[PDB]
């Protein structure tokens, strides 16, 4: 199922790619494995212009690095970059400070964007 | 113009390069015969290296050559163009006769029986010169993989040493369009100078 | 600067550049032809042709469609010079 | 294809005017050599696919001498120090 | 003569066939020369490799100039019955009757080939002509049987014994087969056979011992049924090469596509490949596809389609991914999918790209607008305009094109005709297309032809002078149709001229009953349009013009924006006037009619013209203002009665002025 | 052979489209008429072929096999593939989806399950739901999305059980509970599901908000109909689904009030006529065949005695179907729709009855004269209405000979026996005639058919004895008429305007009349309700010529309409416009109705980027010398490299 996914994806076809990458989903037998999935489908909601639709996909992907002791996967580093960005336009300055710091362990370029949105984020707290 | 000089000069020269050295009947029967066998007479071999020759092989070329591509040219430039126009001058005709017929209303009538039979003449011309077009191409297809197979025949006479470039296996049907060309160029009917094309029609 | 934005890419349309001529003409029509390196510095003749290669990639309209990663290599010339690293 | 040349009012007007890589298939792999066949030449390639029959003619063709082939070179019998490569070498320079 | 079909790289039962007749005519013996017809008929389907693309190109050289006989298939049955028909054939045929019965044995078909080699075959002329000491006639390696008979021999000895031994048993299965047969009993004794066996079977060197147990040998190995029979391996009924195979089917796709054939004989056998034979000819795959678009099956066709683009790909050394996909693309659009195509298309191009080779990009270019032609209104979902393509392919070289620059001009012809360009171009654009096309084979080119008709027929319909149509009309092929647009297209168009004609002879309930048919079919944009115009015509008859007014302006807006179609525009804007006048209302008309009087006067169509004139009059003559009306129409008579179609409505408006 | 099948696809009223199947299960093709259009072929047995919606407004087409189904769309797109999590027995067809029911028994042992065999699925990407019923083979469910009842019988019990299924979307998607239950006859027995299905037949039926239930049985003569009327305070009463407690008013079952109910052959739904309308066919031989009409909700019969020995096989019933005429032409459908709008609907089904009697009997004795056309049925609409309005003339007659078979119909006997009907109802039939003349004469384009219906309507006025101003209204210079004037546009036109000798006047239109909403007026006489409301605006003292775009927008006015008037109306506005055509160079919207392209394409331009859209470039119509061959040729070639 996730491989028709993409192939959709790299068609242009993204009202279909949505409901396959959501039958992929529930076939799964553990909850781990839709890190990958949950990151890719918010981006085509990102692409089909419906940031609020796309939030449900982007809670979960995060959350799924909580229920797995810290797993600090690179999929979930774009996760929570985004989220931050995203929650800074919200004007809530304090529910993002903590999607800075807990990507704070990533890559080189990772680590200095949420360390400069920590701070922006810091002065309006 | 083209039984003139298209025609008549080409056929001439294939009458007195075959018929005056050779002969028809023997011609055709050996010809397929060296198609298929390669069995080449001792008189046949003097036909290819004295009658033929390299000189005239390149002139049969260059008049059979002339004698389609632009036997085609003339069809399609002149004949098709003019006969067009012969039926837009006629139908143009009918139609002034016709009016003046009513507008005069003159008790003495012209009958159009003339112009309608030149009108189905010109239209009959139209059909039958399209149809010698299409009957042209089918020759020059014909014409070419004649010669193509009769120059390896002929420089294989003169040389004993030729490397053969042309392959057979090039095309599968290859022999049938090699002797449907005998049957057109020697033949009873293709004696006659209408062989090219229906010059008398 | 002459042409800015005045040819469009037709994509499946292969591009050219034409090579420098540097040959001058005098009006006693004895025409004179300059050769590398002899004549001038050799830097300098493929700093024109890469001054060149800049302008005919520039010549490219800003709106232009179907310029993708894959037109540029479509349009290497099989030997880098001067000219293709200016286009 | 007469690339518009090969059309006599065409090519009069000009004259006026004037004034590839192989890749193996799946059958050419065989089963006791991993090494694929290589074509030797562009007639054994039937329009891009390779004629089996072709191919298979020039591999009889091969293997043929070479069961003639065996006893040269490593070959050395009991009581000759020297393989028969050679015996027809100097058997060569006798009569020259 | 049915059997299980298998590909042989050997000597198959039919290829002795023909080694049976060569052997007659050489040794000259018996005197009997084969006829040289008889021979064309039977090698030139072995001869290797004609090649022939799924679509994208149409009967380019298949074509014979001259008309074929259809190959013969290799069974005994069908081999005899050409040689039969002649007075004398039966002494030809009871020849190759009486060999097939004195090969008895594997060192018999030994001693045919040995023979052969030795003697007939001959290296170059050079020794001909000293081999004046042969009794029998030989012949040369370059030769047309020569050529044949050197493959034939080197098939032999490319096998080991194995590979001679399948020979035996399955000419014998293929000998036995002839024997349970009607003519075999017609022929059950001829004393022909008896004495042509027994000139071959001499010198047998043993006739009393050995001949005892020679035929307990071959007799124990037949299938006496006395005891139970030795248990063998399932052995084939018919051996064919690849290259008489496609010789086959490339005479029934043929004869498909537009002496007598076999086509349950054909299509039977090629039903029992061993899938093997599949993979090794692939083009068995794209027969069911042509089948299955005869009888309109959509699932069925793509998976053979697919099945073709798998084996054939691997085979070819060339890459042809990027001609797999259009022919995919072309298929959906003969399904009417049209915007699935577009997607498969593009992908097309890119893949060109990769190979970096120019040849294959006139190709996707030239099926760019093909596919344009037949949908005009997708010309602005391309990448590239139309106008872009005509600009290129004019001056795209001076040789190695042939046919493009013939395919090139042509469509400038279609664009300069639905721009309503003036016809000084139009004609000298058509004269160029016209031109190269008749100067190259008009016969192998019969897409093209076909379209030159097709065009010019309407070109001079539209100038209003059905007389030279006509001439063009007869040119016309029925039910050809071309590729990539349908199957059923041409029994719909036949449908529409029906139509038109039961219109015209007031059979109101048969067009009635078409225009159900039309709301729920799938068809083509030109096809679209005439049924679109002719329900517009249906109403304007019925009397009903408050529907018919309303449908009408809504199909000549979509046909300004939509398709940028002027010829439709007029043909629709002129039947807006005739429902107005018609109403007594045509005084409303006036504005629109005059606009189009000038605007055509500078194109010059006379027949455009002369149409409005008949409409200005008829509108004069329903105001009251008649006198004017007839001094008009006086002047004008004599370049009105040119135009047959018009003269009807210009005959029966006499009548009325009196 | 090939096999038609009865329904196939839920389409709110029917669809243009034949399905085929083989002698066995493996063939399907959508021929139209007789082309054959995609064809699909299984190994597997077929179960049934779709062509239904799938909720997310496609045009797709369902084909399902034992444990697959193939969803191939035909509107746009590719093609797709599901599975099942079992195999399953049948397939029927529900709005925006499918129910499957699962295979009984194969092998012979008969065991079953009945926990949960039926599935539901909205589109085939989305997961399959589970169906919900509160306080049993699915032998026909509703498929129509109009049409609410589904129909369960079990086996065994051998007893119906009658729900009230409403669909639910974005698992539970469909509920079913019970209002009532019918006993079988105990001759009726059942004995390979589909052929125990086959002896049974069951149709649909609705009309307004009616609805009726047609059970039959061909080989005991079993026939009844249980009739429902959905009234919408009880269908939501919240008692009413989960209690599952109907009053008994509602519920009745009824026979048919035929001849020979026990004589009937099969009987089919009339797709032509979409009321409640079914197709009856009876025999009384071996070769012949005769067929009748029969209303459920309405009492009212059509005795036809239409003859028709082949046309009772399944695979000819279209043309049984377009056996029966319907008026299809544009004039007289808007007749019929007033009529029904005006009348009652047992007055209106009998209408149309003696209307499809009278085009008969016409097309008997019209030997194809000239033509035939509207004249046709405009020739039955008069008569049919002159018969009702004139008294019946004596046996011995002229008049009575030509149209006897017509007078000793049971309908028109009913029809002209009611004295309440052709008291009342008549008048106000033909003052709607007159309304649609006067709508009539606003479109100058259908000026034909206007002048008929006055000849008919001059006709009518002289039957009925109307005061001379009603008479004299047509010409150039014993029921009550309520109206004592003619109502016409044009007179209350000149009445609202400036320096208007007559003085005010109302149209007195038909809309309190009717009884019902403006909107079903709006439908029927579409140019009055228009220009009134349009000259209401326009001649306001506050009125300025911007306004007018706005209205003549707000109005829905378009340029092809501004061009269809009788002179008068249509001078002012087209001047008002041409007003317009000189001071507006500001963009101000719906610019659609002048003639300026370059303020249309400025507002185009504006209104895509207000929504971030046809860029439509003018191409350059340029424009001599033709020259000769060779020097064309010799261009091209030039040109060439």
């Amino acid at each position: 199922w996730q491989v028709l996914g993409e192939c959709y994806s790299k068609t242009g076809n993204k009202v279909e790619a949505i409901k396959c990458y959501k039958r992929s989903i529930k076939a799964s037998q553990t909850v781990d494995q839709n890190t990958s999935i949950y990151y890719r489908l918010a981006q085509l909601y990102e692409e089909l212009e419906d940031l609020q639709e796309c939030k449900k996909f982007m809670m979960k992907c995060v959350d799924v690095e909580e229920l797995l002791e810290g797993i600090v996967t690179d999929e979930t580093v774009k996760a929570r970059l985004w989220l931050a960005i995203f929650e800074i336009k919200a004007g809530n300055y304090q529910l993002a400070y903590d999607y800075a710091m807990g990507v704070s362990s990533g890559t080189s370029q990772e680590i200095e964007e949420a360390r400069m949105l920590a701070r922006e984020c810091r002065r309006h707290m | 113009f083209i039984n003139r000089e298209l025609a008549t000069p080409y056929l001439d020269f294939v009458k007195r390069l075959c018929d005056e050295a050779y002969g028809y009947g023997k011609l055709k029967s050996e010809l397929e015969a060296l198609f298929l066998l390669g069995e080449i007479s001792c008189d046949l071999e003097d036909w290819l290296c004295n009658s033929v020759g390299e000189k005239n092989f390149k002139r049969w070329k260059y008049l059979g050559c002339e004698a389609y591509q632009k036997t085609v040219q003339i069809l399609t430039l002149i004949f098709v163009p003019a006969c067009e126009r012969i039926i837009i001058y006629v139908e143009k005709l009918r139609a002034i006769l016709q009016a003046f017929s009513i507008q005069n209303k003159l008790s003495y009538t012209s009958d159009l029986t003339a112009v309608e039979v030149l009108l189905k003449s010109s239209q009959k011309l139209l059909t039958m010169t399209l149809n010698s077009i299409i009957g042209l191409g089918r020759d020059e297809t014909l014409f070419e993989k004649f010669f193509i197979w009769f120059n390896d025949r002929l420089h294989e006479a003169l040389d004993e040493d030729y490397k053969l470039k042309f392959q057979f296996e090039d095309d599968l049907y290859f022999g049938y369009d090699l002797l449907s060309y005998f049957d057109r160029i020697l033949s009873k009917k293709g004696t006659e100078p209408s062989s090219i094309i229906d010059v008398k029609l | 600067a002459v042409a800015y934005a005045t040819e469009k890419p037709i994509s499946t349309q292969k591009w050219v550049i034409q090579p420098l001529n540097l040959i001058s003409v005098f009006p006693d029509d004895t025409k004179i032809t300059v050769k590398a390196p002899e004549d001038i510095a050799h830097d300098i003749v493929e700093w024109g042709q890469f001054h060149a290669g800049v302008s005919s990639g520039l010549r490219i309209s800003k709106k232009a469609t179907g310029i993708t990663g894959s037109w540029i290599a479509f349009n290497k010339p099989k030997e880098l010079d001067a000219y293709h690293g200016g286009f | 294809a007469r690339a518009l040349r090969d059309i006599s009012l065409f090519n009069d007007i000009r004259k006026d005017q004037n004034s590839v890589k192989y890749i193996p298939s799946l059958s050419a792999y065989n089963v006791f050599n991993e090494f694929p066949y290589y074509p030797t030449s562009a007639s054994q390639l039937l329009d891009g696919k390779l004629d089996e029959f072709l191919m298979l003619s020039e591999q009889y063709k091969s293997r043929l001498p070479k069961i003639r082939k065996l006893g040269w070179n490593r070959f050395k019998p009991i009581g000759i120090n020297k393989t028969m490569y050679e015996l027809e070498m100097l058997r060569s320079r006798a009569r020259a | 003569k049915y059997g299980p079909l298998g590909i042989t790289n050997f000597i198959t039962p039919y290829d002795l066939c023909i080694l049976i007749l060569i052997h007659a005519h050489c040794s000259q013996d018996n005197g009997i020369s084969v006829p040289t017809a008889v021979f064309l008929r039977l090698i030139s389907p072995t001869r290797p490799s004609l090649e022939w693309n799924p679509l994208l190109k149409d009967n380019s050289n298949l074509r014979s100039s001259s008309i074929v006989p259809p190959p013969v298939l290799p069974i005994l049955d069908n081999i005899i019955r050409i040689l039969l028909d002649d007075k004398d054939g039966n002494k030809i045929a009871l020849t190759l009757m009486g060999y097939l019965e004195a090969i008895n044995g594997l060192d018999s078909i030994n001693r045919l080939m040995m023979d052969l080699e030795k003697n007939c075959l001959v290296n170059n002329y050079r020794s001909m002509k000293m081999r004046t000491t042969s009794t029998r006639r030989q012949m040369t390696r370059a030769s047309f049987l020569g050529t044949f008979l050197s493959t034939c021999i080197r098939k032999y000895q490319i096998g080991d014994f194995e590979m001679r031994e399948t020979i035996w048993i399955n000419l014998q299965n293929f000998k036995t087969v002839f024997k349970h047969t009607p003519l075999w009993l017609r022929f059950k004794d001829n004393v022909h056979i008896q004495k042509v066996k027994n000139c071959l079977l001499a010198n047998d060197e043993i006739s009393v011992e050995d001949q005892q147990m020679v035929e307990f040998f071959q007799h124990f190995n037949n299938g006496n049924d006395a005891d139970s029979k030795t248990m063998n391996e399932e052995n084939y009924g018919t051996l064919i090469s690849i290259q008489h195979l496609q010789s086959i089917v490339n005479r029934q796709i043929v004869n498909w596509l537009d002496y007598e054939e076999q086509s349950g004989l054909v299509f039977d056998l090629l039903d029992t490949l061993s899938l093997n034979d599949a993979t090794k000819f692939p083009l068995i795959f794209i027969l069911k596809y042509l089948e299955a678009i005869k009888e309109n099956s959509y699932q069925t066709a793509l998976d053979s389609l697919h099945n073709y683009f798998d084996y054939k790909s691997t085979g070819n050394s060339q890459n042809y991914f990027h001609i797999s996909l259009l022919s995919l693309a072309t298929f959906h659009s003969s399904f009417n999918e049209c915007d699935a195509a577009i997607n498969s298309f593009e992908e097309a191009t890119r893949i060109a790209r990769e190979n970096k080779d120019m040849e294959t990009l006139n190709l996707i270019m030239i099926w760019i607008i093909n596919f344009i032609e037949v949908h005009p209104e997708y010309a602005n979902r391309f990448y590239i305009t139309v106008e872009q393509i005509i600009k290129y392919l004019k001056n795209s070289s001076d040789v190695e094109d042939a046919n493009i620059f013939s395919n090139a001009y042509k469509f400038e012809t279609l664009l300069s005709m639905v721009k309503e360009s003036k016809t000084a171009e139009v004609s000298s654009s058509l004269l160029k297309f016209m031109a190269i096309t008749l100067q190259n084979v008009p016969s192998q080119n019969f897409d093209l032809f076909q379209s030159l008709v097709s065009y010019e027929v309407k070109f001079w319909k539209e100038l209003g002078y059905e007389s030279i149509s006509d001439v063009y009309e007869k040119f016309l092929s029925k039910t050809s149709s071309s590729s990539l647009r349908n199957y059923d297209s041409s029994i719909i168009n036949q449908d529409i001229k029906v139509a038109f004609k039961a219109l015209e002879e007031d059979d109101f309930l048969k067009v009635k009953q078409y225009l159900l048919k039309s709301e729920s079919l799938e068809l083509d944009y030109d096809q679209k349009i005439n049924l679109k115009y002719l329900r517009v015509k249906y109403l304007v008859k019925i009397g009903d013009y408050d529907l018919s007014m309303r449908l009408i302006n809504q199909y000549v807006k979509e046909c300004c924006e939509e398709v940028a179609d002027s010829n439709w525009r007029f043909k629709f804007e002129i039947e807006s006037i005739n429902v107005l006048l018609l109403s007594d209302v045509g005084i409303r008309s006036l504005p629109k009619i005059i606009k189009l009087i000038d605007e055509y006067k500078e194109i010059g169509n006379p027949l455009r013209c002369v149409i409005l004139l008949l409409k200005l009059c008829e509108v004069l003559i329903q105001v009251g203002k008649s006198m004017e009306a007839e001094c008009l129409i006086s002047c004008n008579l004599s370049t009105i009665l040119e135009f047959p179609f018009v003269r009807k409505k210009t005959d029966e408006l006499l009548e009325s002025l009196s | 052979e090939w096999q038609l099948q009865i329904n196939i696809t839920n389409k709110i009223g029917g669809i243009n489209g034949d399905i085929w199947l083989s002698r066995d299960g493996r063939s399907v093709k959508w021929c139209i008429e007789d082309q054959c259009l995609r064809q699909f072929t299984y190994n597997q047995k077929i179960i049934k072929a779709g062509y239904i919606d799938f909720e997310k407004t496609p045009d797709c087409f369902v084909v399902v096999l034992s444990d697959i189904a193939h969803v191939y769309m035909l509107k746009n797109g590719g093609s797709t593939t599901v599975c099942f999590p079992f195999q399953i027995g049948n397939a029927f067809w529900y709005a925006n989806g499918v129910i499957l029911e699962r295979e009984t028994s194969a092998s012979k042992p008969i065991e079953f399950d009945l926990k949960h065999k039926y599935i539901t699925l909205t589109d085939p990407m989305a997961p399959f739901g589970l169906i919900s019923i509160t306080n049993f083979q699915l032998v026909l469910f509703p498929s129509d999305k109009d049409k609410c009842i589904a129909v369960f019988l079990d086996r065994n019990s051998k007893v119906l059980r009658f729900y009230y299924s409403r669909i639910l979307s974005s698992s539970k998607d469909i509920v079913l509970t019970e209002i009532s239950s019918l006993k079988l006859p105990d001759d009726i027995i059942f004995t390979r599901l589909s052929s125990i299905l086959s002896k049974l037949k069951f149709l649909s039926l609705r009309f307004e908000r009616r609805e009726g239930l047609l059970i039959f049985h061909e080989p005991t003569h079993f026939c009844k109909i249980w009739l429902i009327d959905l009234l919408p305070d009880v269908l939501d009463s919240i008692p009413f689904k989960i209690y599952g407690n109907s009053p008994q008013n509602m519920i009745r079952l009824e026979n048919l009030k035929l001849k020979e109910p026990s004589r009937i052959q099969a009987m089919y739904i009339h797709e032509l006529l979409e009321s409640c309308l079914i197709l009856v066919s009876e025999g009384q031989n071996k070769e012949e065949y005769k067929a009748c009409l029969y209303d459920p909700f309405v009492k009212i019969t059509s005795p036809s005695k239409n003859i028709s020995e082949e046309l009772t096989k399944q695979n000819s019933l279209p043309s049984l179907q377009k056996l029966f005429p319907y008026p299809e032409t544009s004039f007289t459908k808007l007749c019929f729709e007033a009529v029904k709008y005006i009348t009652s609907p047992a007055f209106n089904i009998s209408f149309i009855f003696l209307w499809q009697s009278a085009y008969s009997i016409l097309l008997s004795r019209a030997n194809d004269d000239v033509v035939g056309g509207l004249k046709m049925e405009h020739d039955a609409f008069s008569l049919v209405l002159s018969l009702l309005i004139l008294p019946i003339p004596s046996s011995s007659a002229q008049e009575y000979q030509e149209y006897k078979e017509i007078y000793e119909r049971d309908l028109f006997q009913h029809l002209k026996q009611d004295s309440e009907i052709t008291s009342s109802v008549l008048p106000r039939i033909v003052i709607g005639l007159h309304l649609i003349r006067e709508e009539y004469s606003l479109n100058v384009l259908c000026r034909n058919e206007h002048a008929l219906l006055g000849q008919f309507l001059r006709f009518a006025t002289a039957a009925m004895g109307w005061p001379d101003l009603w008479q004299s209204y047509y010409v150039p210079k014993t029921f009550f008429h309520p109206l004592d004037e003619p109502p016409s546009i044009t007179k209350s036109l000149y009445s609202i305007t400036e320096n208007s000798s007559i003085p005010l006047c109302p149209f007195i239109s038909f809309s309190r009349l009717v009884a019902t909403d403006t909107q079903v007026e709006l439908r029927i006489t579409p140019r009055s309700f228009k220009i009134l409301g349009l000259y209401e605006l326009v001649h306001s003292p506050n009125f300025l010529p911007d306004y007018v775009l706005g209205i003549l927008s707000s109005f829905k006015v378009d340029k092809d309409e501004l061009q269809t008037y009788p002179l008068g109306i249509l001078v002012p506005l087209q001047n008002i416009l041409k007003i317009l055509e000189d001071k507006l160079s500001e963009v101000r919207d719906n610019l659609e109705l002048l003639d300026r392209a370059d303020l249309q394409r400025c507002s185009a331009i504006i209104n895509s980027i207000r929504s971030d859209c046809k860029v439509p470039l003018a191409k350059n119509r340029s424009s001599k010398k033709p020259s000769d061959i060779y020097s064309i040729l010799s261009e091209i070639v030039k040109s060439a490299s």
